[PDB]
């Protein structure tokens, strides 16, 4: 399969990318609610 | 009430008829809209240029310069703003029109009359009377002289003939 | 390819009980967003403004989250009085009920054309 | 009135002039909550599902940041 | 809080935050031109549509030379 | 310019944790075997 | 003036005269004819 | 607290922050702009402007630079072909990076602007609150706006002092920066004119300066400005989106229709000029006035140049690529080299056949070869059995003349067959498949790309200029609907709608 | 009121048995009391009279006009114009520029006379509808005559608009100027 190389680089960092987003977004939040508290 | 140039129109308030050649003629209506004062030095410093304007129309026509060619005066602008000699004259306008703007920032203070320059270089109207009888001849003139300065111009480019010929031969 | 095989043998965007499943499956998005709209658009304000308006309903609550009143009249004005659905829970059998039955139908018609009853 | 005087050209906008402070503030979110009493019914409800535990083990549940947070504070 | 030169100069211009000219004001003459400018923008729709042929405007790429 | 009174703080509960990553995740899927060609 | 501008004006004119001017005039006289109360 | 989607929301009522986030935005911009510029010229080849221009090579941002001055490198080459000898800092290379140190100081400002947001310029001195006095603000920026436009009008494009704007002929054959002058009348509101271009510059431009002026001066009424909430500054972000979309949509069609502002040997030709037979009808008639003169059809199909044989092609389409073939035109059908020849089909007899062209829709289209009134002639069969109309039944021979297979007479079928393949495909090249790894599918031209995109996205601002003007008006009942409600929308508890006067 | 009462005012009407309209009440001249689509309601009657007047004055000066043009040309326009009459005239006239001298210099009086006198009256100004100031002969002095004055110059004015209409509507469909239509009469024999 000839296949592209970049591709390989666009799906894997368009994944990781707002992956670690949401990750962050919820630990810090969760941080915050224990540190509420 | 009524501006007895235009009967049937109401009298143009701001024109209350202190200034010369004042007949209440402003149909439309500037002076209610802009200072009177403004409008009074443009119409002056305009018709004196078509007050000179038109004499030297006629003046370069039955004699131009020797030095120089011999050209209609329409013609003439196209010649000297290669000559050299039209930017000289329209750089030395510019020059004292820097003062006029001096002068335009006095006027609007209210410490200048509109119109006025104190060029009464031979004391010529010195007399209250008649230096009112002059200032009424003068805007009159003036008012003349931007009719007679747009149709020398404009009959030339409708017909090649310097006014006086165009009148010897129709 | 089944569905490009099936359209060629059968002719199934021709055979009605297709056609009502189209109808279902389009007026269950148009339901869905309609109903959407309606209960998100007359939310009854529990909520301030640095805050989620979802999270001015809590689980188990004994109260109505939304003016079904306000919506109601609304979709009254939209279109018609007549048109809107005043009960609630007949509101909601109607929403059970259009996919449910254009389903049925196309799932049907896809087991007549099994046996080769085809469109038109 | 006169051609530009009816423009108005000279009176601001040709309607316009001495212009008024407009007071509505519109940047301005309503914030008026409404309370829904407790019926006896409610209360019943609640101490069911408090015998049963619904309300322990997730604290912070169906609420914000800043709820749970004014909240832990009292 | 902090008051700067710049601050001081620009300051006029954002001074009269919420002055309104009583009325309808100049809304007559902003729906004028409106009108007017609605029609500009249907004529020059019309003239690449090719819908309003003009005289002496060749809709095509030949027109430029 | 000192604290601004404008700052607020940011939240992402669990739910929208696990909506944000079956959203990129199933992005990525759909995505891939047009990307890599 | 080409055929296609004098259409164009003048469906301009049909447009004011047929559509717009009608609507406009029996909006005003129904709006001041019946009119609501207390306002 | 304030979720994900609400996060740039606390900007909204902190003018000084406001600027800070513009500037930051207008940083990765023109940082973009200068970073796109060097990638660009990193893989752009400058050697081969008649069969390898720049569009062919995917080259995206460079053409704007070279639509309004920007014709040269420092590397010695231009985009007109020409080997520039002294160029200036202006080129592409001082665009890239001026573009790259205006990013780097406005992100400088930005950061001021974060950390000093308390100024009393953005503080109204009525109430002292944070405000922003949105109707002379924008009175301000239409007079900046009316002031750029008339000098870009006036110098820039009219080349008094500026380099002009990008003029072509009509079919790309020689094109150049120069000045245009403006165009005022009717001929002005051709697009196709570049001369309208800066007549409106300058007039528009002098249209919106005195607006500002007017809006500088004069106040807006209390009626529009209850109704538009003027003193909310989401409205002027939801008329900004309206604006936006609207000028994305107008450009999208000037792109994919094409005008003086998007020549073809900046961005390529359009699907159009290849529907119409817009460059075969002009080699024809070339061809044509060369045979009246006297030359033969080697000497005639000679004097064509490479470059309008070249835009006589169909892998030049725009309306020929996918979605997800991705790269520059050459990584499809290749790198052109050289132009074959016309190939004349003389029949088995001597009747001139031509090949149907294949139409942008079709992906794959039969070959066959119509005569002159067009009734099927030959064709390359499907079901060789009970072939009437086969090249070998009636039979074929391939004549090319011009190119670099002049004079060349080919009479078997097979090579008649590969010709009629190619000559399916308009005109007929020889391409460099091994530079790029090409894979033999069509790929869009700039200006495809331009048009996909700014369509997709005017359609999606076309939507948030609905989400923003529905929060604009409707800013009081945000967090939801009070008591109020359910009196008002009961049927007939009041003569008007809303209205509480009434009964 | 020249003969209000009589020939003019409230006790005429028009149409009989039908009222004078609500906004019709003597002081306007002509007020035979007409206005069945009823648009005195609707409109200025300030504007309404303008025009009027304004009209029934263009329509004199033209229905004249077609008739004198049509018994003597001026020589040297009618050279220019090759005998052109009506409408036909209007286009040839519209070439040697003399229907644009006339409509630039129309135009004029318009923007200095009209426009300014328009916008006054319509606001309390004492210049009644039509009334330019316009007697150099100062032909009516008396309170008296110049009502009968008005009435027959708001009347013959009437009579001019109808008149030039169906001189044009005549012209086009059959050829003859006013003075050629009458004679020929029936204008049918040959269209002309
Ligand atoms: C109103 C403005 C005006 C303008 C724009 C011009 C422009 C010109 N004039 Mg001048 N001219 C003017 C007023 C003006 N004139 C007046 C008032 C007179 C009457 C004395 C003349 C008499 C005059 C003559 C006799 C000649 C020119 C000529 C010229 C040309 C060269 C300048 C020169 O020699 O001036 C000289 C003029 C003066 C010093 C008199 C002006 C003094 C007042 C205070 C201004 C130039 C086209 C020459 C030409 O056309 O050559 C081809 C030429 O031969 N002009
Ligand atoms: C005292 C100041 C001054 C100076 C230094 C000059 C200098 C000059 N003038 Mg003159 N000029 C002056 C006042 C002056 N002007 C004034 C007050 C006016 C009227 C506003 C003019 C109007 C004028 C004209 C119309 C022309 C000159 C020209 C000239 C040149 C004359 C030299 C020559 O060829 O012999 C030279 C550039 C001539 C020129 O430019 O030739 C190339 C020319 O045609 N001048
Ligand atoms: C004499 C002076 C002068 C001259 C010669 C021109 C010349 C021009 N103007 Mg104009 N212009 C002038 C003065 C002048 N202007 C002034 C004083 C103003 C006021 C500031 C304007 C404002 C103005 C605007 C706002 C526009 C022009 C445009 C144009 C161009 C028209 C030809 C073209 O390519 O249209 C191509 C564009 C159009 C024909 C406009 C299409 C309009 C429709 C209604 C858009 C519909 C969009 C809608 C959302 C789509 C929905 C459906 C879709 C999704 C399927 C041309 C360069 C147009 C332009 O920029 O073109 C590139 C343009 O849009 N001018
Ligand atoms: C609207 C603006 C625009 C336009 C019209 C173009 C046009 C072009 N660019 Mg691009 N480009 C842009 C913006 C734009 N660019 C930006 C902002 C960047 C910076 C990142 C680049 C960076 C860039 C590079 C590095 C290159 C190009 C090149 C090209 C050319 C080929 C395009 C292509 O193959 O697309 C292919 C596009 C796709 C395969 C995807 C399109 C379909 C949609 C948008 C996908 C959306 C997926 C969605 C987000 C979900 C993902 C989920 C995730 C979890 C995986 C063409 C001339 C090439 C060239 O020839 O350069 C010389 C090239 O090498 N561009
Ligand atoms: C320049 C135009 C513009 C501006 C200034 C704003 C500004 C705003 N929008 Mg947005 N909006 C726009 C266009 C714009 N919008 C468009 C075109 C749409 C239609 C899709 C929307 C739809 C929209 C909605 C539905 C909502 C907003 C909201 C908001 C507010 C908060 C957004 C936020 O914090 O996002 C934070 C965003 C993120 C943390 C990540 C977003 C990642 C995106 C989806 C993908 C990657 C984008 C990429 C990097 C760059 C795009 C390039 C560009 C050329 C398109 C803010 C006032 C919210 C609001 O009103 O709150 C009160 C809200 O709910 N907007
Ligand atoms: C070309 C310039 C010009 C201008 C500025 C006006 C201006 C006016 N005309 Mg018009 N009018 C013009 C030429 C012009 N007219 C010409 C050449 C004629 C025929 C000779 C008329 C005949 C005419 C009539 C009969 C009437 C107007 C009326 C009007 C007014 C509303 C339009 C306004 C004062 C109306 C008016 O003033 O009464 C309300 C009106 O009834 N005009
Ligand atoms: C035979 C018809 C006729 C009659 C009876 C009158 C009657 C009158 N005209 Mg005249 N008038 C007429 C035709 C007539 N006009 C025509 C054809 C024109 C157009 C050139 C005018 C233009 C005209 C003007 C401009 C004025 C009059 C005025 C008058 C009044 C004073 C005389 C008087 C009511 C004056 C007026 O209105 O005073 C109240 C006035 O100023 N008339
Ligand atoms: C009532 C009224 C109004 C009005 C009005 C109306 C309808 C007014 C109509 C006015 C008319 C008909 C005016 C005609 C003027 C003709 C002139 C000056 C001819 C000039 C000829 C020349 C120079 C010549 C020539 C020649 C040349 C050069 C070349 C030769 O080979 C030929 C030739 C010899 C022919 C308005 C609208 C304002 C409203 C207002 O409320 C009052
Ligand atoms: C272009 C150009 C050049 C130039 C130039 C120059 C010097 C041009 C100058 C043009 C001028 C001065 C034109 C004046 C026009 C006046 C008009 C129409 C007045 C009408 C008044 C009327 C009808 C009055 C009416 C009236 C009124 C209101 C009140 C009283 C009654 C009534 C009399 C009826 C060059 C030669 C330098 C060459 C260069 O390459 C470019
Ligand atoms: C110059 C030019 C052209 C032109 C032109 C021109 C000059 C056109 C002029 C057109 C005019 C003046 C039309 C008038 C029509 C009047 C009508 C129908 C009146 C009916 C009245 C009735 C029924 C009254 C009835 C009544 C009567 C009797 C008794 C009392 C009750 C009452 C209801 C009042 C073109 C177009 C050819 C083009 C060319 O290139 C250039
Ligand atoms: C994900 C996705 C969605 C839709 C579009 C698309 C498919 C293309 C894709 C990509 C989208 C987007 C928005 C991509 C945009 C990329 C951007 C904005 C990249 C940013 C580039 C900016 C750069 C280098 C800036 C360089 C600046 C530098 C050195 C500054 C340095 C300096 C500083 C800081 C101080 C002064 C001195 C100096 C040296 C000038």
């Amino acid at each position: 399969m000839n296949v592209s190389v970049a591709a390989y680089l666009a799906v894997l960092l368009g994944t990781f990318v707002p992956v670690v987003f949401l990750v962050t977004l919820y630990i810090q939040s969760e941080s915050r609610k224990a540190g509420s508290s | 009430d009524f501006s007895a140039a235009v009967p049937f129109l109401k009298r143009p308030s701001n024109l209350d008829g202190t200034l010369a050649g004042d007949v209440g003629f402003d149909p439309l209506g500037f002076s209610d809209v802009f200072d009177l004062r403004v409008l009074r030095e443009a119409e002056l410093k305009h018709g004196r240029f078509a007050m000179l304007a038109v004499l030297g129309f006629l003046v370069q026509e039955v004699y131009t310069f020797p030095f120089f060619p011999k050209m209609a005066p329409v013609d003439a602008h196209d010649y000297f703003v290669t000559q050299g000699g039209g930017s000289q004259i329209i750089f030395w306008i510019s020059f004292v029109e820097i003062f006029g703007v001096v002068a335009l920032f006095e006027l609007i203070q209210g410490k200048r009359d509109a119109g006025d320059f104190a060029f009464d270089p031979l004391g010529l109207g010195k007399d209250e009377a008649t230096l009112a009888r002059y200032k009424v001849a003068e805007i009159k003139h003036a008012r003349l002289a931007m009719i007679a300065i747009g149709g020398f111009i404009h009959q030339f480019w409708v017909t090649k003939q310097t006014v006086l010929e165009q009148l010897g031969n129709f | 390819n089944f569905m490009l095989v099936f359209q060629a043998e059968h002719n199934i965007l021709m055979h009605p009980f297709h056609q009502l499943g189209v109808a279902g499956v389009f007026g269950g998005s148009l339901f869905s967003a309609m109903h959407g709209s309606l209960v998100t658009s007359s939310l009854i304000r529990e909520t301030t403004e640095n805050e989620s308006a979802n999270y001015g309903y809590k689980f188990g609550q004994e109260e109505e989250t939304y003016n079904i009143v306000a919506a109601h009249g609304y979709f009254g004005r939209l279109i018609f009085q007549y048109a809107s659905f005043n009960n609630s829970r007949a509101l909601h059998f109607f929403l059970g009920l259009w996919p449910v039955v254009g389903i049925w139908f196309t799932a049907l018609g896809v087991m007549t054309m099994a046996f080769n009853l085809n469109g038109f | 009135d006169t051609v530009v005087s009816s423009l108005y050209k000279s009176l601001g906008g040709a309607l316009d002039k001495t212009a008024v402070y407009d007071e509505e503030d519109q940047l301005l979110i309503l914030s008026d909550m409404e309370t829904f009493p407790e019926t006896e019914l409610g209360r019943r409800r609640v101490a069911q599902a408090e015998a049963a535990g619904w309300f322990t083990g997730n604290p912070s549940f169906g609420k914000s940041l800043i709820e749970y947070s004014e909240e832990t504070k009292k | 809080a902090l008051r700067t030169r710049l601050g001081e100069l620009l300051r006029p211009l954002n001074s009269e935050y919420g002055k309104v000219a009583p009325g309808w004001g100049t809304t007559p003459i902003m729906g004028f031109v409106m009108l007017l400018f609605f029609l500009f923008l249907l004529i020059i729709l019309q003239i690449y549509n090719s819908s309003l042929i003009i005289e002496n405007v060749d809709v095509d790429w030949a027109s430029l030379g | 310019s000192g604290p601004n009174p404008n700052k607020q703080p940011v939240e992402l509960n669990r739910t929208s944790l696990f909506w944000g990553l079956l959203l990129i995740f199933v992005l990525a899927v759909l995505f891939s075997s047009y990307f890599f060609n | 003036m080409t055929p296609s501008l004098s259409a164009f004006i003048n469906s301009l004119l049909l447009g004011l005269f047929v559509v717009v001017i009608p609507i406009g005039a029996a909006l005003f006289l129904v709006s001041q004819s019946d009119r609501v109360t207390r306002t | 607290g304030l979720p994900w989607y609400r996060v740039h929301t606390v900007v909204l009522n902190d003018p000084g922050r406001l600027i800070a986030v513009h500037l930051m935005h207008t940083a990765l911009v023109a940082g973009w702009a200068g970073s796109m510029a060097l990638y660009e010229l990193a893989v752009f080849d400058p050697s081969d402007p008649v069969l390898n221009p720049m569009w062919r090579q995917g080259m995206f941002v460079m053409p704007f630079m070279a639509r309004i001055g920007v014709t040269d490198s420092w590397g010695g080459w231009s985009v007109t072909g020409e080997s520039v000898a002294n160029p200036g800092f202006w080129s592409f290379e001082g665009v890239a990076l001026a573009h790259i140190g205006l990013s780097g100081l406005l992100f400088l400002a930005a950061v001021w602007h974060w950390v000093y947001w308390d100024l009393e310029l953005f503080r109204d001195p009525r109430t002292g609150n944070p405000a922003l006095d949105l109707p002379k603000i924008f009175g301000i920026h239409l007079l900046l706006s009316g002031v750029l436009c008339f000098g870009f009008g006036a110098f820039h494009v009219t080349g008094a002092w500026g380099p002009g704007i990008w003029v072509s002929d009509a079919y790309g054959i020689t094109g150049k920066v120069q000045p245009v002058a403006p165009a005022w009348g009717a001929e002005g509101f051709n697009p196709f004119n570049p001369s309208g271009v800066a007549s409106h510059h300058i007039a528009a431009g002098i249209l919106g300066f005195l607006a500002g002026i007017f809006h500088i001066a004069v106040r807006p009424p209390q009626r529009l400005y209850r109704a538009l909430r003027m003193g909310n500054i989401e409205t002027v972000l939801s008329s900004s989106i309206a604006a936006v979309f609207w000028s994305a949509f107008i450009t999208t069609g000037t792109m994919w229709y094409g005008s003086a502002t998007t020549p073809i040997e900046l961005f390529g030709p359009t699907r159009y000029q290849w529907d119409s037979g817009y460059f075969q009808q002009e080699i024809e008639r070339r061809v044509e006035n060369s045979l009246n003169e006297g030359l033969n059809l080697s000497e005639a199909w000679s004097r064509i140049p490479d470059k309008l044989a070249f835009y006589d092609y169909i892998g030049n389409n725009p309306a020929k690529g996918g979605l997800f073939r991705a790269g520059p035109m050459n990584k499809g059908d290749g790198i052109a080299e050289a132009w074959l020849g016309h190939p004349i089909f003389q029949d088995k007899e001597g009747k001139e056949l031509t090949v149907r062209r294949m139409p942008a829709f079709f992906e794959t289209f039969p070959v066959i070869l119509v005569d002159k009134d067009g009734i099927i002639r030959a064709d390359i069969p499907f079901r060789r059995a009970e072939s009437k109309y086969s090249i070998e039944q009636v039979g074929v021979t391939v004549s090319f003349y011009g190119g670099k297979l002049n004079g060349q007479v080919f009479k078997d079928a097979p090579t008649v067959k590969k010709y009629a393949r190619k000559a399916q495909l308009g005109e007929v090249l020889e391409f460099d498949r091994t530079t790029l790894e090409s894979d033999g599918v069509f790929r869009s031209s700039p200006r495809g790309w331009y048009t996909f995109g700014h369509a997709n996205f005017a359609l999606l601002f076309f939507l948030g200029h609905l989400w923003h003007g529905s929060r604009t008006l409707f800013r009081d009942v945000f967090s939801g609907i009070g008591a109020e409600v359910t009196e008002q929308v009961e049927f007939g508890a009041f003569q008007k709608l809303g209205d509480r006067s009434t009964k | 009121l020249y003969k209000d009462g009589i020939i003019q005012g409230l006790g005429v009407e028009a149409i009989p048995g039908a009222g004078r309209p609500a906004n019709l009440d003597g002081t306007l001249v002509g007020d035979v009391g007409f206005d069945p689509l009823g648009f005195s309601n609707w409109l200025d009657l300030r504007w309404a009279r303008e025009a009027e007047i304004k009209h029934g004055r263009v329509a004199m000066l033209a229905a004249t006009g077609m008739i004198v043009q049509d018994a003597y040309k001026f020589p040297g326009f009618e050279g220019e114009f090759g005998g052109a009459a009506m409408m036909k005239l209007h286009n040839l006239a519209v070439e040697q520029g003399a229907m644009q001298q006339l409509l630039l210099w129309l135009g004029l009086l318009e923007i200095i006379s009209g426009v300014p006198a328009i916008i006054q009256t319509l606001n309390g100004s004492e210049r009644q509808p039509g009334d330019f100031g316009f007697d150099p002969l100062n032909c009516g002095a008396n309170p008296d005559t110049l009502a009968r004055r008005q009435l027959t110059e708001l009347k013959n004015g009437r009579l001019a608009m109808i008149a030039v209409g169906g001189m044009v509507h005549h012209y086009l469909l059959v050829g003859r100027g006013p003075i050629e239509f009458i004679t020929n009469i029936p204008n049918f024999k040959n269209p002309l």
